């Protein structure tokens, strides 16, 4: 079988010696069965039960039949022949059977046999594994080969957890060796003592005078001398056997075989993290060292966790090839080439083989190490770290210091944020997501944001309570700061006035309920949305006229109960988005704003829609959705530039036919409302297509079929 | 399968051992017979003859038989088959002792395995046809395996010594067996005279016995003697073959004569002995193995694979241009340099990146159009004709020394070299680089750029100062010292020192009397007080002291007026003096991303200015005299603290570029139409400042 | 047939002891065939059908031919030598052959053999199933291994329904064990009570006086003493056999093997929903536990329905 690797040289030698001893036993047994006898002749002259030894020579007449001679031979062989000279081959046979049972006990005893079979099987499979050859040479990996390597690596780990608990094999081997040497000692003692009793000439005084006529006889045992030399040869083998056993016993007392240090292999091989196994693992490894150290060398690279990491990385490279990665390539909000790597063990080098990538997104990868080949990704500008501990090196830092101008870091822990990200020389856009306030780490996680002198966008979803002054210093070039805090008020304290270059101050979910003077002191602010800040009243728009650049007041998602009529003073806004509020009615004053191009009043309590909505010639999209609005005035239809009319879920009675003046209508929502039937003018709008005319179907069917056919032909041609 | 290492003598001895074992078994079976000796007593108590009545029972006869068998028959005649069995067991055990040793068997298996891999490899007959895709890769892998075998088995000599030991043991055992068997074969006699003293048991003292199978045992002994004689003659021939010629060395000189390859060396020790063994088996194996042993044949295989992998059409695809307008071939992480690359003769520049262990042949003499060479992190070798041609032709070199030896030592045998790009790193013992100070052989060198952590300027530069003109050094945080080596610059014109950590401008720069330009990049110049000697640099027009820490600017600027380019971007200057703008020849003045409080009016003196950058300053006041200077082509005043763009700005006719980005402005005047060279791109501003032009001015401005 | 997993240490020990009893039987039978003779000498002095046993001694002359001696030997061997000394090897042959038959009956009987092979096949397939390794490691799963795991799951459920209804295997193993232990008791009783009748010296009284001239003879049985050692040493083996069988009986009366508890394995593993199996499947899981715990721990994962739900949602 396959247990040849388990048996060392001493086991093979003892097996051969046992075979020769069994040959001795068989030969002696056949000779004892067939030809062992005594040839006894009576002593004619007997003096006190002793052979007295007292023309032409003539033979002695004993007057005995052949059968009386046979009786004398049998009686003297039974009685006055020593038991050793008779049962030497049977004793040899018994001793060989016990020796063979002891030598092969662990291969038959099920508890040890299962462990030995498991160890031998996985060891032979790891020896024959191609990943062994790759590891010793250290690639082209067939998927059967790769799955074999991973599964058998997991098998090795499971076998270690299964066999490291017990030490039954070592104990059984020790007991077998001890029994084999103590029985050796007993065999030598009793065999050497009684070997002189195998004599050729034997005197027998058996007292059968009433049956033969003589009392003393002088027998000659023919198979004595031969038996003697056989015994001598047997003793020789036993001595050799004993010597071998002693060496094995010494081999199991020189060092603790339950502690196999992997020292030589881990110094020789690159993987220096190979842990030192214990107990039966160590003992079977020592046995396989005695057989062939190459087995242990090839099995060592399958236990080290550095080999775990390298095999895992190379397997990752083999799984995710470049072609499916190109298939998976997508684009971000900025229309830039992005790659969403979600739940990966690492970054494959197939990612880094690219040269046109600009947005490297890394999502939930455990403690990855970035190789330098990122420098090949020549167009790389963005980088997304979401729950990813990133480890990077110096050429990577060089290419990111000369190319990378964006860095998007999402985290839930301080250690997830790497310390390299503060050494970039071209960093411009930067969103930190996750809490940045901690012990010795409140804005001291990221204290290297002074080193970044080209930042322009800073989004902070961090549950923040205060703003660092260093951000205010950076703001000479920074132009956008959006802080998300999940309902935490910051202490501004007018420390934001160094925002000369800031253009978009976006306080998302700030819950301020008030407007500090720093908001309307910063002359370059153009985008102002106080979203979810629970403004009951907005009263600080009057001081905004020193700020010449405000163009878009997207006051949405707020508790604003009313708009003061002074809102009519403004003229310069375009995207006036006052949606998701509690406005009771839109005023005519709000339509004094002539530059409005976009008006969103969704989810309000507007009583009706006045006519002065038609004062908006440049207005493109209009969303008065979720209001209480019944009629659209003809003045609204004098405006030729209405495109996106989200008018649904309303109480609209009808659209006056002056809507035929409309030309640029593109998207309208009418699921809802109270429009009794479709005016055909809704079908007249050219830019309004089936995708834009989100309308009920029955009132569409009320239209003439040929107009529907014209619209259909415009859709399909 | 170890049969390939069993010669005729070993097989013959194995079969003789089997025959001797058969003889021993047959002899033991004959010894099994009960009736062995037959004894009759001596002097027992047409012619009619009568039998002699010995007066003995059958048991007396049997007793006499066993007594005379034990005490009169010679021990040889009784134990010869057992001795034959023991001797043949010893012969069988000691005949496989070379094969079944632990360390020897692995070497034997490795040798026969890779030799069979040879005998089945296509690259062997392919290599003979060379002498006279996938298979090439398998050839290269088998060649690495052959080198592994050379480093794995050739060291030891266990196999030869072990075989010699087993042969000597066989010979001495044969001698002992022949001697004692021939001595004792005369004791196997039919008639035996037995004289046991059993007169008290039987009545007689002298017996004549016959050993029944004495003739059979005599024939068996003679047959065993013949078998052992043949075995010993075979073992003596084995000894003669082992020691008549030195089997510790094997000469491949027969292959040297047959195969045209002469790089094929003569291996020794176990390699030699096993080659002799397989030569006893089959002489073709060693001859075919030799073409795999040599390494010049390996170089030929590497060249063949290099030419096979990259077709010239693939090189046409690879053809591109570089930073110096030359035809570049980017070769990345290659095994070597193909000759197909040199087949292209229109090539102007070679790019070799981490292609190490590469030897440049004479074939580069094909392409005469080379002017640039990019030898990046690659240890390259050379040939004589390549030295001559690249001495004659090559002029531009760009190497990267990641390792000091990855810098090859032959760059310096050239003379026509003009440009050098010494990117990489250096250690503490800078002066020991004799590779640097061999550029005395270079006569045409004019461009030297050393991106390395160089603390001491070598005496190399001191020697080559006569013809060198441009320096570009990036220390990257390393302090540069020992500036006398830059003092003894004489004919140098350009000096760009980056991150050299030079606290003060040395007298080295002023020792230069013909320096066209100076760069003190990333150098911590806190104060500038040594400008007094800067007047000696009459050729100095460029002073690019940017990203610097000059806190104030003194009067010493009056020493040199030939200054034209003046970059103090990101400087620590607080207020400009009255004394900068006296030097009217200045045209190119930079103060980008500084923090100047305000601009004094003495700027009116700089008329020949064509570039005035003060971007990202704290300047709140621009006096109208810079608007009075009309020769000012570029004028960057971006992100300052100014208030209103000047209405009388159309007077500047030659105002090509006015970067005033991020300035707090209110309304643009209508006189931008009077400006002949100012655009929306030129006047970069925030868009709410762009939206301010009158409608007729929009009509005149959209049409420029 | 890979039935070694169904043989615990007691079964292997009894198999080896039965092999050595086979060797006893063959050796003793060969000796009793070839060289079991009797050497009988007439008692010259007769005292009421019994042996009286009363310068240079002279041999006693019986005036018997060699054929009369052979006739006396045969008659006193058949009539007077005790039958144990004549038929001990045949009895040990018969006894150890019945022991082998009892050991291998459940392996050769088709009703139990088919079920044994069916269970062994699916246990070996589940032991090498990749899903078992994945779940004990517990989603990555190839389509083909998922298909083979689902097929093995359906096989496991169908074979559970096929086998859990009956308990013939446990019953047969029980019956074999009781037969072996009672035969051990019977063998020990009769062999120990009859081992004393193997004597070297036997007085024979066969009344062939008309054919020989003597009535009482004294006989030597040369192969008696050896048989005695054989018998005694054979007895020792049976004792060990019985003791081993005793433990087996105790094991199969220690706990109800027809109910297997996965309590430890389902407690230590994540899957706490592993059902308790019954009857034959329980007995063979117990035998496999006696062989190796890891086989039972690994097969535990193919029976829980939470593992089935996890496999379904991973496959989905
Ligand atoms: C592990 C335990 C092994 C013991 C098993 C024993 C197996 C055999 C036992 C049964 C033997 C049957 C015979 C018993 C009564 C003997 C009858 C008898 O005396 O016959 C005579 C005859 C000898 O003939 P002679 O009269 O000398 O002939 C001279 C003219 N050519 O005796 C015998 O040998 C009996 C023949 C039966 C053969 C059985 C085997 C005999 C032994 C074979 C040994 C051969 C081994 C050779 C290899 C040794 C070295 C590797
Ligand atoms: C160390 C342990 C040693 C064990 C041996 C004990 C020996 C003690 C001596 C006892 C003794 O004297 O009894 C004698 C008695 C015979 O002599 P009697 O005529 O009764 O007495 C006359 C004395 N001249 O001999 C004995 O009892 C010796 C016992 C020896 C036991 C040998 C064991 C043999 C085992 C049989 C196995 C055979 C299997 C063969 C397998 C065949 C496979 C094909
Ligand atoms: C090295 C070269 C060795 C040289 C010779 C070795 C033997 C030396 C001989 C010593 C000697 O003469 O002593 C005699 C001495 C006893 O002789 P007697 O018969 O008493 O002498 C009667 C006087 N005519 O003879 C011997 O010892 C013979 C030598 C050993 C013979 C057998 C050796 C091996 C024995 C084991 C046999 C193994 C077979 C197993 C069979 C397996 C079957 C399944």
């Amino acid at each position: 079988p396959a247990y040849r690797i388990l048996k060392p040289w001493w086991d093979v030698f003892t097996d051969y010696i046992s075979i020769v001893m069994l040959m001795i036993a068989v030969f002696g047994g056949t000779l004892q069965v067939t030809q062992d006898k005594m040839i006894c002749l009576p002593c004619k002259w007997v003096t006190k039960d002793s052979c007295n030894d007292s023309t032409g020579p003539t033979g002695i007449k004993y007057d005995l039949d052949r059968h009386q001679y046979n009786y004398v031979d049998a009686v003297c062989y039974e009685n006055r022949l020593h038991w050793f000279a008779k049962y030497f081959p049977y004793l040899v046979l018994l001793h060989t059977l016990i020796f063979l049972a002891c030598s092969n006990f662990w291969f038959k005893f099920p508890r040890t046999s299962s462990k030995l079979e498991h160890f031998v099987s996985i060891l032979l499979k790891c020896f024959d594994s191609p990943w062994t050859t790759r590891a010793l040479s250290e690639g082209v990996l067939d998927k059967k080969e790769g799955e074999q390597a991973k599964a058998l690596f997991e098998k090795v780990k499971k076998f270690r957890t299964h066999v490291e608990e017990g030490d039954i094999v070592y104990r059984l081997y020790m007991r077998q060796t001890i029994i084999k040497v103590i029985k050796f000692a007993l065999i030598i003692c009793y065999t050497v003592y009684y070997v002189h009793n195998i004599k050729f000439d034997v005197d027998c005084t058996v007292d059968i005078e009433s049956l033969t006529g003589y009392r003393t006889y002088r027998c000659a045992h023919p198979l004595a001398t031969l038996f003697k030399i056989l015994a001598s040869f047997y003793i020789s083998l036993v001595i050799f056997y004993g010597l071998i056993c002693m060496y094995t016993l010494w081999w199991m007392l020189r060092r603790s075989l339950k502690k196999y240090s992997f020292e030589s292999i881990r110094e020789e091989s690159s993987y220096s993290d190979i842990p030192d196994v214990k107990n039966d693992f160590a003992f079977m490894l020592h046995l396989i060292d005695q057989y062939d150290p190459l087995y242990s060398k090839r099995f060592a690279v399958f236990l080290s966790e550095v080999s775990e990491n390298k095999l895992r990385q190379l397997n990752l490279n083999n799984e995710w090839t470049l072609d499916k990665l190109r298939q998976r390539l997508t684009k971000n909000a900025q229309d830039k080439l992005e790659l969403h790597l979600f739940m990966l063990s690492g970054i494959p080098d197939t990612v880094f083989d690219l040269v046109e990538l600009e947005v490297l997104k890394l999502e939930l990868i455990p403690d990855v190490t970035i190789p330098p080949s990122i420098a090949q990704l020549t167009g790389l500008k963005e980088l997304w770290l979401y729950h990813t501990a990133a480890k990077i090196e110096a050429p990577a830092l060089a290419f990111l210091r000369e190319n990378l101008r964006a860095l998007h870091i999402k985290f839930t822990d301080i250690k997830e944020i790497p310390l390299w990200i503060y050494s970039l020389k071209t960093l411009e856009e930067l969103h930190l997501t996750g809490n940045l306030s901690a012990e010795n780490n409140r804005y001291i996680v990221i204290d290297g944001l002074r080193e970044l002198k080209r930042l322009k966008v800073l989004r902070l979803k961090s549950n923040l309570s205060k703003l660092p002054q260093v951000v205010t210093d950076v703001g000479v070039h920074l132009q956008k700061l959006s802080i998300n805090n999940e309902g935490t008020k910051l202490i501004v304290l007018n420390s934001l006035k160094k925002m000369v270059n800031l253009t978009e101050l976006e306080l998302i979910r700030c819950d301020l309920e008030r407007i500090p003077h720093s908001i309307f002191s910063l002359h370059n602010l153009q985008e102002i949305d106080l979203k979810d800040n629970n403004l009951k009243t907005i009263e600080e728009i009057i001081s905004f006229q020193h700020l010449h650049r405000l163009t878009c007041l997207k006051l949405w998602y707020n508790h604003i109960a009313y708009i003061p009529i002074q809102i009519g003073n403004l003229t310069n806004l375009e995207r006036l988005y006052l949606n998701r509020n509690k406005i009771e009615k839109i005023p005519t004053q709000l339509f004094y704003c002539r530059k409005l191009r976009y008006l969103d009043l969704s989810h309000n309590n507007l009583t009706f829609l006045p006519a002065d909505i038609g004062l908006l010639q440049n207005l493109q999209n209009l969303a008065v959705t979720a209001n209480r609005i019944e009629a659209l005035p003809p003045e609204l239809f004098q405006c030729r530039k209405l495109r996106a009319l989200h008018l649904g879920n309303n109480v609209l009675q009808s659209l006056p036919s002056r809507v035929g003046e409309l030309t640029n209508l593109t998207q309208i929502e009418l699921r809802g409302n109270r429009l009794e039937c479709l005016p055909v003018e809704l079908g007249e709008c050219p830019l309004l297509k089936r995708s834009g005319l989100v309308v009920e179907e029955d009132l569409f069917s009320t239209l003439p079929p040929e107009v529907k056919e014209r619209l259909w032909r415009a859709d399909k041609e | 399968a170890f049969r390939v290492l069993k010669p005729w003598w070993d097989v013959f001895t194995d079969y003789l051992s089997v025959a001797m074992l058969m003889i021993g078994v047959f002899g033991c079976t004959l010894q099994v017979m009960q009736d062995k000796i037959i004894c009759l007593p001596k002097r027992v108590q047409t012619v009619e003859m009568k039998g002699l009545k010995t007066d003995l029972d059958l048991q007396q006869y049997s007793f006499i038989n066993q007594m005379c068998y034990e005490r009169a028959l010679h021990w040889y005649a009784k134990y010869f088959p057992y001795l034959v069995l023991i001797h043949t067991l010893v012969f069988m055990l000691c005949s496989n002792f070379w094969f079944k040793f632990p360390g020897s068997s692995s070497k034997i298996e490795h040798f026969i395995s890779i030799l069979g891999k040879c005998f089945d490899s296509p690259w062997t007959t392919r290599a003979l046809s060379e002498v006279s895709k996938k298979e090439g890769e398998q050839a290269k892998a088998l060649f690495e395996k052959v080198k592994k075998f050379r480093l794995h088995v050739e060291e030891g000599d266990i196999l030869y010594a072990m075989y010699v030991r087993q042969t000597v043991l066989k010979v001495i055992k044969f001698l002992i067996i022949i001697a004692y068997n021939s001595a004792l074969v005369s004791k196997v006699q039919f008639t035996v005279d037995c004289n046991v003293d059993i007169q008290d048991m039987t009545g007689y003292k002298n017996f004549s016995c016959n050993h029944t199978m004495a003739h059979l045992f005599s024939k068996l002994s003679f047959c065993y003697l013949c078998f052992v004689s043949i075995y010993g003659l075979t073992c003596l021939y084995t000894l003669y073959w082992l020691f008549y010629r030195s089997l510790r060395e094997y000469s491949f000189e027969y292959v040297r004569q047959e195969t045209g390859i002469d790089d094929i060396p003569d291996v020794k020790n176990d390699f030699a002995f096993m080659l002799h063994m397989i030569d006893q088996y089959d002489p073709l194996y060693s001859k075919r193995f030799a073409v795999f042993l040599s390494e010049v044949s390996e170089n030929k295989l590497k060249q063949l694979n290099l030419n096979n992998e990259w077709t010239p059409d693939k090189l046409r695809q690879k053809l591109q241009t570089n930073a110096h307008n030359r035809l570049e071939l980017p070769l990345i992480m290659l095994s070597g340099l193909p000759d197909t690359v040199f087949e292209i003769t229109e090539l102007q520049s070679l790019k070799l990146e981490i292609i190490k262990n590469v030897m440049i042949p004479a074939t580069i003499a094909q392409l005469d159009n080379l002017q640039e060479l990019c030898l990046h992190q690659c240890s390259v070798k050379i040939h004589s004709a390549a030295l001559s041609f690249l001495k004659e032709n090559l002029k531009v070199l760009s190497v990267k020394f990641d390792d000091m030896r990855e810098l090859p030592p032959w760059m310096y045998g050239l003379r026509n070299l003009e440009e050098l790009y010494l990117v990489g790193s250096l250690s503490h013992d800078i002066s020991k680089n004799v590779t640097l100070e061999s550029l005395r052989d270079l006569k045409s060198l004019k461009i030297l750029s050393i991106k390395s952590n160089v603390s001491k300027i070598p005496q190399a530069v001191v020697d080559v100062s006569s013809h060198l003109q441009k320096m570009c050094v990036h220390n990257d945080g390393t302090k540069l010292v020992m500036l006398n080596n830059l003092k003894k610059m004489t004919n140098l014109t350009e000096l760009e020192l980056v991150h050299c950590d030079l606290e003060r401008i040395p007298h080295a720069v002023f020792s230069l009397l013909s320096l066209q330009e100076l760069d003190l990049k990333e150098n911590n110049l806190k104060s500038i007080e040594e400008i007094v000697s800067f007047q000696h640099l009459r050729k100095l027009t460029v002073l690019k002291l940017w990203y610097n820490s000059i806190a104030y600017i003194p009067e010493h600027i009056k020493k040199l007026t030939s200054l034209e380019r003046l970059f103090f971007s990101h400087n620590k200057v607080e207020v400009l003096p009255s004394h900068l703008f006296l030097c009217n020849k200045i045209r190119y003045l930079d103060l980008s991303y500084n923090d100047i409080r305000f601009i004094p009016p003495e700027i009116g003196v700089l008329q020949s200015l064509q570039y005035f950058s003060i971007t990202c300053n704290k300047v709140e006041s621009l006096p109208d005299e810079l608007y009075f200077c009309k020769k000012l082509k570029t004028l960057k005043i971006g992100k300052n603290s100014l208030s209103v763009l000047s209405p009388k700005i159309g007077n500047l006719l030659f105002l090509s570029y006015l970067d005033i980005k991020g300035n707090h402005f209110e309304v643009l005047p209508p006189e931008l139409g009077d400006c002949r060279a100012l655009k929306r791109a030129g006047l970069v501003v925030e868009d709410a400042l762009f939206e301010t032009l009158p409608s007729d001015v929009r009509e005149q401005m959209k049409a420029d």
